């Protein structure tokens, strides 16, 4: 199991969840290769454990500026692979 | 315009149209400029790069046609959208104006082959387009882009798909409704049949005008019982299921 | 004026709102040239010209997939920049 330390930029949510981000965005890098399905796993994923409406962003190189509900934002780094999730909804 | 009003109206022969044209410019292409025969010289390449120029004008010109019925198709798109949201938002299981309902039912299979026939003409028009972009058009923002809609289309077809089945599904609360209402306008029916043979003024001895009202009453009475049995029959044929 | 063009992606939005963005989204171009300050201007004027609440991306590399208000979306490219306009909240 490649271990891609996950490095956590930004986070305005629990622990557990945080880590829950982090496995799913592992399992989801471990299973596709194109960033859009990565981004609609976790955000199905999230959709179906902390309820609609989450958004998932997975790319290397991109700016974001969003609004979030309070304790449902993360942005982290899987090796050069950014991920930011956060609920909107 | 001669050209123009003998195609007609005609998207695929439109598109046939295109690569002629195409393949008749790469055809001409050529390099000499006079083709010698003996001891004569004959000017060759001005009339070419002329002829040339008039290609590509005309071909241009010809391109330039499509975007109209483009922007046809695009309100197409725009009208099923922006409506389908509300029509789907519309009907529920319940609302015993099912009537309605169920005609708004047989609306949307009216528009399940229109929706393949609006399918179909995306599917030649998202190759048209793309001829646009190897013709290398000026894509004005004024119009949508590619899914700049399409994906809406895509959207919308799924959406209803997913939604509009199972509330068909969930027919037989409202088919037993039919079936109760239908009975009690039989029994109305029955009720009618028998105040009709009660009713009858026939004798001579009551008065005209009378009489007359209360046939006017029973009259307008029965017109509603009509109006209920074509009403209840209407909703068993539309509805079909039943 | 620089003329990138702006193709208006994916789109689920009328026509004069996805213009404004592609002129909202040239103007903040050249303004900023960072792609989180690009995101954040953008975000910032459609909040207050079409009423909260929006989410914004401008990047070269990234996967998105997410739930949006109805009429209230576009995705779209200017220059070598791929912009994201998703309303959701």
């Amino acid at each position: 199991m490649c271990d891609r330390k996950a490095v956590i930029k930004n986070a305005d949510m629990s622990e557990e969840m945080q880590q829950d981000s982090v496995e799913c965005a592992t399992q989801a890098l471990e299973k596709y290769n194109i960033e859009k399905d990565i981004a609609a796993h976790i955000k199905k994923e999230f959709d179906k454990k902390y309820n609609p409406t989450w958004h998932c962003i997975v790319g290397r190189n991109f700016g974001s500026y969003v609004t979030h509900e309070t304790k449902h934002f993360i942005y982290f780094y899987l090796g050069q692979v950014a991920i930011l999730l956060f609920k909107s909804g | 315009e001669n050209i123009y009003n003998r195609l007609g109206e005609d998207l695929n022969k439109w598109q046939a149209l295109l690569v002629q044209i195409r393949k008749a410019r790469g055809t001409f292409d050529n390099a000499e400029t006079k083709k010698e025969f003996g001891p004569v010289v004959i000017d060759y390449g001005k009339v070419q790069s002329k002829v040339n120029l008039k290609y590509d004008s005309w071909h241009k010109e010809v391109l330039s046609k499509f975007g109209q019925m483009l922007g046809s198709n695009m309100t197409e798109f725009h009208s099923q959208i922006s409506k389908s949201r509300q029509e789907l938002e519309q009907h529920s299981v319940d609302t015993a104006s099912t009537s309605d309902a169920v005609t708004f039912i047989t609306y949307v299979q009216s528009l399940k082959r229109k929706i393949k026939q609006f399918e179909k003409q995306v599917e030649l028009y998202r190759n048209g387009q793309r001829l646009l972009e190897k013709q290398r058009f000026q894509f004005p923002p004024s119009w949508l882009y590619i899914d700049n809609i399409e994906g809406e289309w895509g959207a919308f077809n799924d959406i209803m798909r997913r939604k509009d089945s199972a509330i068909q599904q969930q027919v037989a609360n409202l088919q037993m409704k039919i079936v109760q209402e239908d009975r009690a306008v039989e029994s109305r029916t029955t009720d009618l049949l028998t105040d009709w043979e009660k009713t009858k003024p026939v004798t001579g001895n009551l008065r005209p005008e009378e009489a007359l009202q209360a046939l006017t009453i029973y009259e307008g009475k029965f017109g509603r019982l009509k109006d209920d049995r074509e009403k209840c029959a209407k909703a068993k044929e539309a509805l079909e299921l039943t």
